[PDB]
């Protein structure tokens, strides 16, 4: 507080929130920045100068809380300041630029926070010499304090691979973080891989920014890069591999993703299909070349329950290979306990994380700081939406009025079956039937998401068009997928948690949700990203269409609000629709007669 | 309904009391300002000739397209006893009130005013520095007192008693505190001249004999008064309530010379903008307005963050919404504030969407809410989800026989205002327990 | 031929079944079920029932957002 | 530093309007606007699409043309699917063509253009036209090509021989054949094949096309024309009209053969003679009596007055915004300069100054 700040009569609910004690600079017209020192928040104008230069700086040193079109709510965090000094930045420069572009005097607590969040950059480093995690620090000053720490037990010494994660968490805790910047040009102990950036690949500007933020020194800075759906994370990884030119391993959490990224990699880089050996229960071949790649999903390394000897040979081979680069695509699942064996198993130097969503239910997402590193780059979602790099969606949330026909049983149903009982409302069937009619009238490919296989198959059978879920085999689901894509008999399909994420299905510009998870925001966000990567995200007059059929009179409204609040905070609003269009103009309605409603009620009473 | 309320009050005022009010030119000038354009034209035409007219000449002059409006004007004219329409020679012979006529004539000619426009001293000073500043001070004190945010300068005991008695900003004696009624929030929503007129209507209603016509004539000349001059301190009842409205901060009186501030002018007449707010689906407030009064009134129903020069920011919470709801403050009052605080870019976008949806379908199969329902209906859905029930308590008559008890005594009960509910087919209708004035009398027949 | 002293309430089948659950956890307050949109209740417990109904849709949603 | 750019832009603008001439300009006009409604105008590339904006701009063009020059008839033929379709005969009532264009609103633009067919039937429609009427056609075009049945050059020669001019407002860029049309029809001028750069430029171009055009000395047709002022009646009884054959309360009466009509400025249906009001003929007198430009006096020199002569406001003070009417020797503000030069058509300083 640069004032006396005598408490105002209107500042009672302003529990240290009345931010008028600051002496506002007369350059408030030009400068775009406020500071909120009560919570560390930052208030940023979208209509004053210096904001274009300050946007990347605020992303680097701060995190945004909320970014609508008019005012961006940012927040300096120690995580973001560590990311800033890891990119290469410092407290004094941050304070100087902040006072240069700030309308307001710089707060003492913020000054102290940025002073504290300055790391020993360059002091603590680790290298791998013949699959051995050598902790090579620049001084014995590091060795004294680290041996002063009880966990541990120029100059380089060994720390065990499972102990590497624990000691990385510990050194982050004592705020002595390690930078992992591989000198792949200087290191020739690893086999260099003759892969070249083909002229057929040219890079987007924000992707070039993402590379150069972690290629500022020419070394590969290890961390996270968060890019939206369809941004070209495969292209970014291909460019990083081609400019590293070493043995590289990338694991993604689907065998379909294994197939698709293997063909993407052999397409847009000069690595050879001989050098790429694909590992799965389809085939477990190995490449015998000095340099190349072996791809598998996380399952064929995590599992030890039912493993083949050829799988054992392959995992032995990858254990033997000292890789120079690792990318954990869809990094939201690898910090799970059966999945966080990556450092314990794979000897790889540079650790990059590419994913769409950097959020989850628990705090395992912050473990990537001592698993792979901080966020090296992020692309602004609404900026790419207006840039056409991702889509523009007219989301329409459908508040289906609850039928008492199903509510009478739903209220007296037990808890494990209440969910399946209120998913299956005949009014919801009626609304879905007219919505499918109306969007096939508009000529839009529609994908329907249900959390339950029986509800998915019942909706699919009432449509007369097939279903795909997690228990459907791969051959049947791809047959149904190609039937949907090319065959005009299959105009719409019925997808599930194999369709929510980790697939490339951007044709469906229309999406209707009949069910979802209880509170998993990431499933809903990935379902939105399924159509955010749509092909017609660039044409004029485009707005994608998202629909969520949710039953009234439940907790499902609060559930959907919880699942949607991340997208609302992103900028993907959820508009209110209760009275739909064309409710009786459709002649035939699914389970329209009350006898039909009681029929479906006792049909689902057979299970519930 | 300000002119409606004042006209209704003057119609409640009897004919000769009205004629007493029509005696003085300042009162006649203010009342002429109140009259609608047609009657204003009629009286300015007839005021300069002592020729009474029959109704037939006026009817022949009047174009029949606005005949309803003509009927409204002449209905006000007759019901105020400003007219003397008598069926002389079989024809409804039209006659203006003659005292009103001559006092208007003298006011227009600048003739005999008897200082009804004001017993003038004409010692003019600066008003922006003393009168406007003291006026803004006293009005700020009473305004934040009405808000409920703490302020030391309490109002007068007369207005304090009027608030205690009245249903405006209830000084609940069990709590000992002024409390925001729904009528209090109506007063908050009101325009400033509306607030002044409601205050004077309530004070005139409560005040009795203090001569009522003296208060009336003094109020009319006080509205007629001009800023920044000294004047003679007149009737003594007028003088003592003049000291009362001095304590309200309306006039800057040096205990005989008094200096009327700008509030008399606003009482007489009114005089990306300020007060324009950008709505947000994230409920964020982008106000193009700032005042400590603005923050004080926004504290009642909006969760705010900080105060900057014109940029008042915040986020509307459902806690703020239900804080408004639990005070008895109406969601219609809330949207009255909201729709009076809209912004140009968003209303242009709303009108563009309206014109887009006009060509597709007339109904559009959408709820009728012109303000963009992405943010606006979220409150309106919360508005419908706020009340969402109907409660009937007390007596109830049930199991009727046939509709002679519905189309004869319950259809008649629509004309007298005694039922709370009406259902012919259920053969029951609900009334309040205390509303049995004329319910158990003709229903027995 | 009867006229019992009750408080008529406009209702719904769903909120009426909630009223029935109110009767289940303490009975004989609500007098009789007229139709799907009408009910008759003890006039002494109308706002007790209203506040408990407020608790009922609180348990439905509660709008915490904390 | 924006005022220097505004000043040099105003200089480069005023270099074109330095020469103001009292050319003989056509009053008895004959304007045709053909419309193409093809696949090209289905592009939403300009918001909302080219078809919608040309519809709206044509509405405005009809209004402006009938307001400024009510002494002409207006015909519109649409182009669609390799056929040119007449939708609007030449008429004195703009409302007919307004309704036809409203019909064109709801229908769907599609097909390919044929300027040969379009201009041929435009020629045929322009065939029974009297000598004093100035036959001229506006053409809008969005394609870069034209499918045609036969030669265009014979049509060009015939159009030149029959004394009809054209002006092309192309959409995308220049088309060489359209340049050839404009040049050869327009005595070698290149001031008729115009390409917009945005919708505002299109608006300005339409406003430019509103104006009457000068005529050539060699194209001499100086003659008289018979004229008749009618008389309006306001009768109690409804009376049958000659034109639409229906009962009319009022209506003008024919000065010659004493019939009655329903609208003006129109020709008689019975004695077959044109009927106008003096207002209609005086409407173009600003074109007949043009206004000289007004000069800002320099800020360095001494000033006759420091506030505006006409609107009576203070002149603002770097440069001097005192636009001087040299014909009346009075300086004016920019607002008054704009209003007198565009909306008004007289100089009140020259009205006060006696001659
Ligand atoms: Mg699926
Ligand atoms: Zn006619
Ligand atoms: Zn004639
Ligand atoms: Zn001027
Ligand atoms: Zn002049």
């Amino acid at each position: 507080i640069p004032a006396d700040f005598v408490p105002d009569s209107v500042s009672g609910m302003f529990r240290s929130h009345d931010f008028s004690y600051l002496r506002l600079r007369p350059d408030h017209a030009s400068r775009p920045l406020w500071i909120s020192p009560s919570d560390g928040r930052i208030i940023l104008e979208s209509f004053s100068p210096l904001a274009e230069q300050a946007q990347d700086f605020l992303v680097t040193i701060a995190e945004p809380i909320s970014r609508p079109s008019h005012i961006h709510e940012y927040k300096i965090t120690a995580y973001s300041l560590y990311a800033a000094v890891s990119v290469g930045l410092e407290t004094d420069d941050i304070i100087s630029v902040l006072d240069r572009l700030s309308k307001v005097p710089v707060a003492e607590s913020i000054i102290n926070f940025i002073k504290g969040a300055t790391i020993s950059y360059g002091k603590v480093k680790l290298v791998i010499k013949h699959n051995r995690y050598f902790v090579e620090t620049t001084q014995a000053d590091i060795l004294q304090m680290l041996l002063n720490d009880s966990v541990i037990g120029v100059h380089s010494f060994e720390i065990a691979n499972e102990s590497v994660e624990v000691v990385k968490k510990r050194c982050q805790e004592i705020d002595y973080p390690v930078l992992e910047e591989y000198d792949f040009r200087n290191d020739h102990r690893n086999p260099d891989l003759d892969i070249d950036l083909k002229p057929s690949t040219q890079i987007r500007p924000y992707q070039e920014k993402s590379l150069s933020k972690m290629f500022g020194n020419g070394r590969a800075r290890s961390g996270i890069i968060v890019l939206p759906c369809g941004a070209g994370k495969t292209l970014v990884g291909i460019t990083a591999a081609c400019t590293i030119k070493k043995s590289v391993i990338v694991l993604c959490t689907s065998s379909v993703s294994v197939m698709q990224w293997r063909q993407q990699f052999l397409q847009w880089c000069t690595l050879q299909p001989e050098n790429c050996a694909v590992f799965t229960s389809d085939n477990k071949e190995m490449f015998q070349t000095e340099s190349g790649l072996v791809v598998s999903t996380y399952s064929m390394v995590a599992n030890t329950r039912n493993r083949s000897h050829d799988s054992q040979k392959v995992m032995d081979f990858l254990t033997g290979r000292e890789w120079g680069f690792i990318i954990l695509d869809e990094v939201h699942v690898v910090p799970a306990a059966m999945f966080r064996r990556v450092v314990s198993t794979i000897a790889a130097h540079a650790k990059l994380g590419l994913t769409a969503t950097l959020v989850r239910e628990d705090d395992k997402i912050g473990d990537l700081n001592f698993l792979i590193g901080p966020k090296l780059y992020e692309a602004n979602w609404m900026e790419l939406s207006q840039k056409g790099h991702i889509a523009n969606v007219q989301c329409a949330e459908v508040w289906c009025p609850m039928t008492a026909e199903f509510y009478q049983e739903y209220l007296r149903e037990t808890a494990r079956k209440r969910m399946l009982l209120y998913i299956m409302n005949p009014t919801k069937f009626q609304a879905c039937q007219f919505l499918i009619q109306y969007h096939e009238r508009r000529g839009d490919k529609i994908i329907v998401f249900s959390d339950n296989v029986y509800a998915l198959q019942e909706y699919a059978l009432k449509m007369g068009k097939p279903f795909i879920y997690g228990s459907t085999p791969q051959q049947e689901r791809m047959n149904i997928l190609q039937n949907f894509q090319y065959n005009d008999q299959i105009n719409t399909i019925f997808l599930s948690k194999v369709g929510d994420t980790s697939i490339d299905l951007p044709e469906a510009t229309c999406l209707i949700q009949i069910s979802s998870h209880y509170g998993s925001r990431r499933q809903e966000a990935q379902r939105l990203g399924r159509i955010l990567r749509a092909k017609r995200r660039n044409d004029e007059g485009f707005n994608a269409f998202f629909y969520s059929l949710v039953s009234k009179d439940t907790q499902e409204m609060y559930y959907s609000t919880k699942r949607q609040a991340f997208l609302v905070d992103q900028g993907y609003a959820f508009k209110v629709i209760t009275h739909l269009h064309g409710m009786e103009n459709i002649p035939n309605l699914a389970y329209a007669s009350p006898r039909e409603r009681r029929e479906l009620l006792q049909e689902v009473l057979l299970k519930n | 309904s300000l002119k409606h309320s004042v006209t209704q009050y003057l119609e409640e005022i009897p004919q000769q009391v009205q004629n007493r009010l029509y005696t003085s030119p300042a009162t006649c000038l203010a009342i002429y300002r109140i009259l609608p354009p047609l009657a204003k034209f009629f009286i300015m035409a007839m005021v300069f000739n002592e020729n009474e007219v029959p109704l037939l000449d006026l009817d022949k002059w009047v174009n029949s397209n606005g005949k309803l409006q003509f009927q409204n004007a002449i209905k006000s004219m007759k019901s105020l006893h400003l007219l003397i329409p008598n069926k002389s020679s079989g024809t409804l012979m039209i006659n203006l009130n003659p005292t009103f006529k001559i006092s208007l004539r003298n006011a227009l000619t600048g003739g005999e005013v008897q200082n009804s426009f004001g017993v003038v001293v004409e010692e003019n000073v600066v008003s922006l520095d003393l009168l406007d500043e003291y006026s803004a001070n006293k009005w700020e004190t009473i305004l934040h007192f009405m808000v409920g945010t703490p302020l030391a300068k309490i109002p007068s005991e007369k207005v304090l008693n009027l608030l205690k008695h009245s249903k405006l900003m209830e000084e609940v004696n069990s709590t000992g505190e002024f409390k925001i009624t729904n009528e209090g929030f109506q007063f908050l929503l009101q325009e400033i001249n509306s607030q002044l007129w409601t205050l004077l209507l309530q004070y005139l209603k409560m005040i009795e004999t203090m001569d009522l016509v003296d208060v009336l004539h003094f109020i009319f000349m006080l509205g007629a008064l001009e800023v920044g001059k000294a004047y003679k301190i007149l009737s003594e009842t007028q003088r003592i309530m003049l000291q009362d409205m001095r304590d309200y901060g309306l006039v800057f009186q040096k205990h005989s010379i008094f200096y009327p501030t700008k509030l008399a002018l606003m009482l007489t007449s009114d005089t990306i903008p300020d007060g324009s707010l950008i709505v947000e689906t994230n409920f964020k407030i982008y106000s193009y307005s700032n005042s400590p009064l603005q923050i004080a009134v926004l504290s009642l129903f909006v969760h705010l963050k900080a105060r900057f020069v014109n940029m008042v920011l915040g986020q509307i919470t459902r806690e703020s919404i239900r804080r408004a709801l639990t005070n008895g403050i109406t969601a219609d009052q809330i949207i009255a504030y909201l729709e009076t605080h809209a912004h140009p870019q968003m209303r242009r976008l709303a009108e563009e969407k309206l014109e887009k949806k006009l060509e597709l379908d007339p109904n559009c199969k959408e709820p009728l809410q012109v303000l963009p329902p992405t943010v606006v209906d979220q409150i309106r859905l919360w508005q419908l989800e706020l009340d969402r029930v109907i409660t009937y308590e007390g007596s109830l008559y049930s199991d009727f026989e046939t509709s002679q008890e519905y189309n004869l005594l319950s259809k008649y009960a629509q004309d007298i205002g005694v039922l709370l509910w009406k259902d012919d087919k259920k053969k029951k209708f609900f009334i309040s327990k205390e509303g049995n004035s004329q319910v158990l009398d003709f229903a027995k027949r | 031929a009867r006229a019992r002293k009750g408080a008529l309430v406009q209702c719904d089948p769903s909120i009426k079944a909630l009223i029935l659950q109110i009767d289940a956890k303490m009975s004989d307050i609500v007098l009789e079920e007229l139709d799907d949109t009408h009910l008759l209740v003890n006039p002494s417990k109308v706002e007790f029932v209203k506040h408990e109904l407020n608790r009922l849709l609180s348990k439905n949603i509660y709008n915490p957002m904390d | 530093a924006s005022l220097v750019a505004s000043i040099v832009e105003a200089r480069k603008k005023r270099t074109a309007k330095k020469n103001i001439t009292p050319y003989q300009r056509g009053i008895i006009r004959s304007l045709i606007l053909t419309l193409d409604c093809s696949e090209a105008m289905l592009e939403k590339d300009l918001r909302p699409n080219r078809h919608a904006m040309i519809i709206q701009y044509a509405i405005d063009f009809v209004h402006e043309f009938f307001d400024q020059n009510p002494i002409s008839q207006m015909g519109i033929i649409i182009m669609r699917n390799g056929l040119a379709q007449l939708v609007s005969q030449v008429s004195g009532n703009p409302q007919d063509h307004i309704d036809a264009l409203k019909s064109i609103r709801k229908q769907e633009p599609k097909g390919n253009p044929s300027l040969q067919n379009a201009l041929e039937m435009a020629r045929g429609l322009l065939l029974p036209v009297p000598a004093h009427c100035t036959r001229e056609v506006l053409i809008v075009f969005g394609s870069l090509s034209t499918t045609d049945p036969g030669d265009i050059h014979q049509t060009i020669d015939s159009l030149v021989s029959e004394k009809i001019r054209v002006k092309v407002l192309g959409l995308s860029a220049q088309v060489a054949i359209c340049k050839e049309l404009c040049k050869a029809t327009n005595y070698g001028d290149e001031s008729f094949y115009k390409i917009l750069l945005d919708e505002t430029h299109l608006k300005e171009l339409f406003n430019e096309a509103v104006t009457p055009l000068p005529v050539n000395k060699i194209n001499k047709g100086f003659t008289l024309v018979k004229m008749g002022f009618p008389t309006r009646i306001f009768e109690d009884t409804p009376t049958f009209c000659s034109c639409h054959s229906k009962l009319v309360y009022g209506g003008y009466f024919c000065p010659n053969c004493h019939s009655k009509v329903c609208s003006l400025p129109t020709v008689c249906p019975c004695c077959d003679l044109m009927l106008i009001l003096s207002t209609h003929l005086a409407r173009s007198y600003h074109h007949l009596m043009p206004l000289k430009t007004f000069a800002e006096v320099p800020t360095t020199e001494k000033f006759r007055s420091e506030d505006c002569f006409s609107c009576q406001s203070r002149f603002p003070i770097l440069t001097s915004s005192r636009y001087r009417c040299e014909d009346c020797k009075q300086e004016f503000c920019v607002d008054c300069d704009v209003f007198i030069h565009e909306i008004l058509h007289n100089c009140p300083g020259c009205e006060s100054k006696p001659v």
